[PDB]
RNA sequence: ACGAUGUCGACUAGCCGUUGGGAUCGAUCUUAGUGGCGCAGCUAACGCGAUAAGUCGACCGCCUGGGGAGUACGGC
RNA sequence: AGAAUAAGCACCGGCUAACUUCGUGCCAGCAGCCGCGGUAAUACGAAGGGUGCAAGCGUUAAUCGGAAUUACUGGGCGUAAAGCGCGCGUAGGUGGUUCAGCAAGUUGGAUGUGAAAUCCCCGGGCUCAACCUGGGAACUGCAUCCAAAACUACUGAGCUA
RNA sequence: AGUUGGUGGGGUAAAGGCCUACCAAGGCGACGAUCCGUAACUGGUCUGAGAGGAUGAUCAGUCACACUGGAACUGAGACAC
């Protein structure tokens, strides 16, 4: 998919001999806005070809997520590194109640009553990979009722 | 000290069935059997069996369906140290649904459909899904 | 109060049409209305996201004209009924009494209709109101006190709402110059740009 | 009808009335686990049948003495 | 921590002092100049600050600070001070209103004069 | 006073030693200790990994920014 | 009768919407936190421009939130704060496995009470609103009776991990 | 140490160590007595997604007080704004 979202852009340095060598970070969410979403990390010397590197590194591997009509499934709480995430299905009326890296990769992955919150850490790399954890663990019905029939497992 | 005996089973089913086994062994009680059989009745497991002789061993087959384990997680909520009891208007859920919950009323051991169902709340026993 | 001075800053400002002219003759050739207004015209500067929300309210607030606080009590009185609180609020604003003599069209800009309001020449069941507040409700009859219906103003902005564009929502007399408001129009009725959830969104913050 | 307590015998060693404590549980009310409360009542014994660690039942009179509105009806356990 | 040890000892609740020890939940109080004097600040900084000592109707006695670019406070001025800490000076925790009782707030001021008392200049 | 790692109990791939003791036919198995690696899992990372810092239960002790200070006063 | 009688306050380096000139040169000063000022200062003081509110606007004081930062919901203790030097043991907390009973905990139901006002829903009046007002819902509690017996507690008899 | 219980009697509109004379040595307490500091209580109010946290202006219910310390009289009712 095409939607493009820029994350962070963060400036990072190494030591040399005869001083400092910069380099420009940067993190991205990609998605089709109904179901495909990946994000990705970039490293350059200018801003512009770090950008150009995390689309296309952003770009592939793009997961597929089960969304019940715009709004998640069931009430979910992940986690990752030392960062935790809890989000909730919501009613239509509400927008996406979430700050910054929440709101970039739900906004992208096509969700719009979310309703979620960040515990830990707010490191927008380690909680793009939470996020991403719990929406990959979304498991929808049809496939947790693969035990049985349908319609009794509800 | 085996203070709890059900945590003891939930512990070895999922130890067990995060190692790749296919058999769980344990000593039996009425109460044990009763959860077993609620969970073949609810597909989370393939079958349960109970052995003679004055000791009984209770031998339960796992499921694996897909490359990952039919039962993913697995919680006791009442243990001795709590004794959590909730009404029918209160009853849990546990993945808005999606899984189960059991519960222990003065109707037996069932699960949280049934007790809405039936009408009459008790004792959570742990939360499957 | 009320906001009194330019009214083609505010166009600029926000970088759309925002119609507060009487539209007779355009809006592009009195204002060049493609700079920010100020001394620093010609930069772009690109804005961050409560920027951009902020942009989205000031944009509704300056077309109906309402101050913050008048705003706030709608959003809190739009949140507090069912079905969807960002349609609600255009629902709500919609049904204001100048913006509905508006609609009619017996005022030239919402000012306009303010002030026909304001001056006790426009009647909503039979009775004079001149509170630019009063939410019509869906088959009130608004018309015009008889003793100001020759007024110039009313005959020269009729067909000024001759040529805008139907509402299709409300009807209207010429010769009596009375009309009869149907019923609060739908989401899809109204311009399907002015993204409410931006406002939603900085309110619930 | 009429409201009644049951209790264990704690101490007799007064005239014509013994002692008598009664458990209750008691939810905690932020932390929800169930904790034992006591009571220590004052009982009208008229005839001096009461031994320490009777189980007996009472129930509420008119006051007759200061600290003592309680009479006992029935002596349901003796102690050994 | 366990429930049972909670039971026995349940979490206890700390509380905030104010830095404004003095003018005991009051917006502002009132007091006298015992001195006025100019003191200089912390390292990275290098000015010559205009401080008074104040006596308070409290009984206590506090540094303030007065801002803006002229005062006119001498020995026994009746002054109102405030809350608000100057972060160079070490000790000092009030601050002066300008044109209140004895300040007389700053002259040609044009721009944001009401923090300094200043009237329209019309 | 240290494994800078409370006690008790139950589960979870393997390989190489070593101290006591058993069995079956130098080999195989099984206990109670004492060491070296290592799959899952865990951890911020280092690293831990049947002698867990993994999955769980029962009870107890302790922490809540750095200094002032384990100091002052009081008790023992 | 006439447009006549009726706009101000704070801010513009980041957090945070809004930028350039002129003075001054570690001074004068600013400042909620990072911090600015030593000769081209978007941070001091003015002027032009702009941004927020608006008969108000700012500052100070105070409470809760954000703070999962006393963590029941909902945190930790190898090295960041944090396992008593080590045992034994009292009050307390917790309890392997079968029957049978009891109904304190538990669950369901009925009845009484839980003042009015207030908060919430549907309405009715003041030209609207604030405001007033009808009915309902709620008041998550307590008490007494009836019923159930899976679990915990209590009683009797067992079993050997 | 009237401290805790019993008996006889007194006293009150009324139960009662409320009071009195004898008899006994009891009663309360780590489920925090006693002591020290602080404070009228509630319906409610403000915050918070909730659980909680803070708090008792205005309105309503109860309590206590009437320059300070005591006491009773009259009265259906007062220890009397
Ligand atoms: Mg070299
Ligand atoms: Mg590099
Ligand atoms: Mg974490
Ligand atoms: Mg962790
Ligand atoms: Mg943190
Ligand atoms: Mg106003
Ligand atoms: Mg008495
Ligand atoms: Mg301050
Ligand atoms: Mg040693
Ligand atoms: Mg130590
Ligand atoms: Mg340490
Ligand atoms: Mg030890
Ligand atoms: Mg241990
Ligand atoms: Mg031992
Ligand atoms: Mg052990
Ligand atoms: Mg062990
Ligand atoms: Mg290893
Ligand atoms: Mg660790
Ligand atoms: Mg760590
Ligand atoms: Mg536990
Ligand atoms: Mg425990
Ligand atoms: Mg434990
Ligand atoms: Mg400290
Ligand atoms: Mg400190
Ligand atoms: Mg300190
Ligand atoms: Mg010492
Ligand atoms: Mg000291
Ligand atoms: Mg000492
Ligand atoms: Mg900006
Ligand atoms: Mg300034
Ligand atoms: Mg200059
Ligand atoms: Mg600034
Ligand atoms: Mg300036
Ligand atoms: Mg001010
Ligand atoms: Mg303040
Ligand atoms: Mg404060
Ligand atoms: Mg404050
Ligand atoms: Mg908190
Ligand atoms: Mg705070
Ligand atoms: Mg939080
Ligand atoms: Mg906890
Ligand atoms: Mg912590
Ligand atoms: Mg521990
Ligand atoms: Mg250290
Ligand atoms: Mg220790
Ligand atoms: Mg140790
Ligand atoms: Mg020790
Ligand atoms: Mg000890
Ligand atoms: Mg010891
Ligand atoms: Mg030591
Ligand atoms: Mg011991
Ligand atoms: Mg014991
Ligand atoms: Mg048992
Ligand atoms: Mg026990
Ligand atoms: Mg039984
Ligand atoms: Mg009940
Ligand atoms: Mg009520
Ligand atoms: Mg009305
Ligand atoms: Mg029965
Ligand atoms: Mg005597
Ligand atoms: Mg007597
Ligand atoms: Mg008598
Ligand atoms: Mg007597
Ligand atoms: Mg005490
Ligand atoms: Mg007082
Ligand atoms: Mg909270
Ligand atoms: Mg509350
Ligand atoms: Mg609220
Ligand atoms: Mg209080
Ligand atoms: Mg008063
Ligand atoms: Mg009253
Ligand atoms: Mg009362
Ligand atoms: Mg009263
Ligand atoms: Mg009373
Ligand atoms: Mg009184
Ligand atoms: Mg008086
Ligand atoms: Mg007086
Ligand atoms: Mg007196
Ligand atoms: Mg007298
Ligand atoms: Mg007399
Ligand atoms: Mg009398
Ligand atoms: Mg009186
Ligand atoms: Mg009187
Ligand atoms: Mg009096
Ligand atoms: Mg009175």
């Amino acid at each position: 998919g095409y939607i493009e979202k820029l994350v962070q852009v963060n400036r990072v340095a190494k030591t040399v001999k005869g001083g400092r060598i910069f380099a420009f970070t940067a993190l991205t969410v990609v998605g089709d806005g109904k179901g495909r979403v990946g994000f990705g990390r970039g490293k350059a010397r200018e801003v512009p070809a770090a950008i150009q590197k995390a689309m296309e590194a952003a770009r592939r591997n793009m997961i597929q997520v089960d969304l019940n009509g715009t709004t998640l499934q069931y009430p979910t709480k992940s986690a990752h590194g030392a960062s935790k995430v809890y989000m909730q299905p919501a009613s239509e009326g509400t927008g996406i109640i979430a700050g910054g890296a929440m709101r970039a990769v739900l906004e992208v992955a096509g969700v719009q009553n979310v309703l979620a919150k960040c515990y830990g850490s707010t490191n927008p790399v380690n909680v793009v990979y939470a996020t991403f954890k719990g929406l990959k663990n979304m498991q929808a019905p049809e496939a947790v009722a693969a035990k049985r029939g349908k319609s009794v497992e509800e | 000290s085996m203070q709890d005996p059900l945590a003891d089973m939930l512990t070895r089913i999922r130890n067990a069935q995060m190692a790749e086994k296919t058999v769980v062994s344990m000593p039996s009680s009425k109460l044990k059997a009763a959860v077993a059989k609620v969970l073949k009745d609810e597909g989370y497991i393939a079958d349960f069996q109970i052995s003679s002789e004055v000791k009984p061993q209770l031998s339960i087959e796992l499921k694996y369906f897909e490359g990952k384990p039919v039962i993913e997680e697995v919680k006791r909520i009442s243990r001795p140290g709590l004794r959590q009891y909730k009404s029918v208007e209160q009853l849990p859920k546990v993945r808005g649904g999606l899984g189960v919950s059991i519960v222990s009323t003065n109707k037996g051991v069932m699960t949280d459909r049934a007790a809405r169902a039936a009408g009459v709340g008790g004792e959570v026993l742990c939360t499957v899904f | 109060a009320r906001y009194i001075g330019p009214k083609c800053k505010l166009s600029r400002r926000e970088g759309t049409d925002l119609f507060l002219k009487s539209g007779a003759r355009a809006l592009d050739s009195k204002c060049k209305a493609e700079n920010v207004p100020g001394q620093h015209g010609q930069r772009r500067g690109r804005l961050s996201d409560y920027g951009l929300q902020l942009r989205e309210k000031q944009k509704v607030r300056r077309i109906y004209g309402v101050l913050e606080r008048q705003f706030r009590g709608y959003y809190q009185e739009a949140s507090r009924r069912k079905g969807s609180t960002g349609e609600n609020l255009l629902q709500l604003l919609e049904c204001r009494l100048d913006n509905v003599v508006y609609r009619m069209g017996f005022g030239s800009t919402r000012s306009e209709s303010r002030q026909l309001v304001s001056h006790k020449a426009i009647t909503v069941n039979g009775q004079t109101v001149n509170i630019p507040s009063y939410q019509v409700k869906a088959g009130d009859v608004v018309a015009v006190r008889e003793k100001s219906k020759n007024q110039l103003r009313i005959a020269q902005a009729l067909e000024l709402c001759g040529q805008r564009g139907r509402v299709e929502w409300v009807e209207v007399d010429l010769d009596k110059k009375a009309g009869t408001f149907k019923s609060a129009p739908a989401r899809s009725d109204l311009s399907a740009d002015i993204n409410e959830n931006l406002i939603v969104e900085l309110y619930s913050k | 009808t009429v409201r009644t307590l049951t209790g264990r015998v704690v101490s007799d060693k007064m005239d014509k009335t013994v002692t008598v404590l009664i458990e209750r549980r008691v939810k905690h009310p932020i932390y929800g686990k169930y904790v034992k409360r006591s009571t220590k009542l004052h009982a009208h014994d008229e005839s001096n049948q009461c031994r320490i660690g009777d189980l007996v039942t009472i129930r509420e009179t008119r006051p007759l003495a200061k600290t003592k509105a309680w009479t006992l009806v029935d002596i349901v356990e003796r102690a050994v | 921590a366990t429930i049972n040890q909670l039971v026995r000892k349940p979490r206890k609740r700390m509380v905030d002092k104010s830095d404004v020890p003095a003018l005991q939940n009051c917006p502002q109080r009132r007091g006298v100049c015992t001195r006025v004097y100019t003191t200089t600040p912390k390292k990275p900084n290098s000015a010559l600050r205009k401080v008074c000592r104040v006596r308070l109707t409290n009984g206590f006695e506090v540094s303030s600070y007065i801002g803006g670019e002229g005062h006119n406070l001498q020995e026994h001025s009746v002054v109102l001070i405030r809350g608000g800490r100057v972060k160079d000076l070490p000790g000092v925790r009030y601050h002066t209103v300008r044109g209140s009782l004895d300040t007389s707030g700053v002259k040609d001021r044009k721009q944001g004069r009401s923090k300094y008392g200043a009237k329209r200049p019309k």
